[PDB]
């Protein structure tokens, strides 16, 4: 029940666990996921 | 800006829990 | 009004309607736009592009 | 008649009927692909707020 | 604009059968 990233974050950083779906969806509507992906 | 600000009183109702990133062996 | 302001969660876009009127709207197979376009085909990949 | 009818039609004009019942229906929609666990939890969240 | 608080946790008061832990033989 614990994945391991090879890269993409930084120890100390916080990351959501519960309610992760609704939030991701909210950020998808918000255009956030769109923004993040576009910021490169 | 980036990301998205969500009303704290809602994320509280949702019951949002968070975990802290760390480095170590799997 | 108080309900729409109280009851609400991230991602969950709220909406309020009448029971009977809703049920009608529900089983209602059809299109809401005054003008609609149906592009039909053999493989979804093609039509979706249309 | 002609004079009063002309500027009295250019006023508001909105969709047709609405019937309000006693009790009301609450439909809130979210993105697709939600688990029968989270979606059930979601249902309880809102109901307690309502 | 509603700071209405709510209990995030799952809740059940409408149907939950409970049993008591015992000491005895199989
Ligand atoms: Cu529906």
């Amino acid at each position: 029940g614990v994945t391991a990233l090879r890269s993409g974050l930084a120890e100390g950083e916080k990351v959501v666990s519960s309610g992760l779906f609704l939030i991701d969806s909210e950020a998808n509507i918000s255009g956030a996921l769109e923004r993040m992906r576009s910021e490169s | 800006a980036s990301g998205v600000r969500i009303d704290p009183t809602q994320t509280q109702n949702l019951g949002v829990k968070t975990a802290t990133v760390t480095r170590g062996p799997l | 009004e108080e309900l729409d302001n109280t009851v609400r969660l991230p991602g969950l876009a709220n909406l309020w309607v009448p029971p009977i009127r809703n049920r009608i709207d529900m089983l209602s197979t059809g299109i809401k736009s005054p003008i609609g376009i149906k592009v039909s085909g053999t493989v979804l990949a093609d039509i979706d592009a249309m | 008649v002609l004079t009063v009818l002309w500027p009295l039609n250019k006023v508001g004009g909105e969709f047709l009927p609405q019937i309000n019942e006693g009790d009301l229906l609450y439909m809130p929609s979210t993105l697709p692909g939600i688990s029968a666990a989270e979606a059930a939890s979601m249902l309880q969240k809102t109901d307690k707020l309502i």
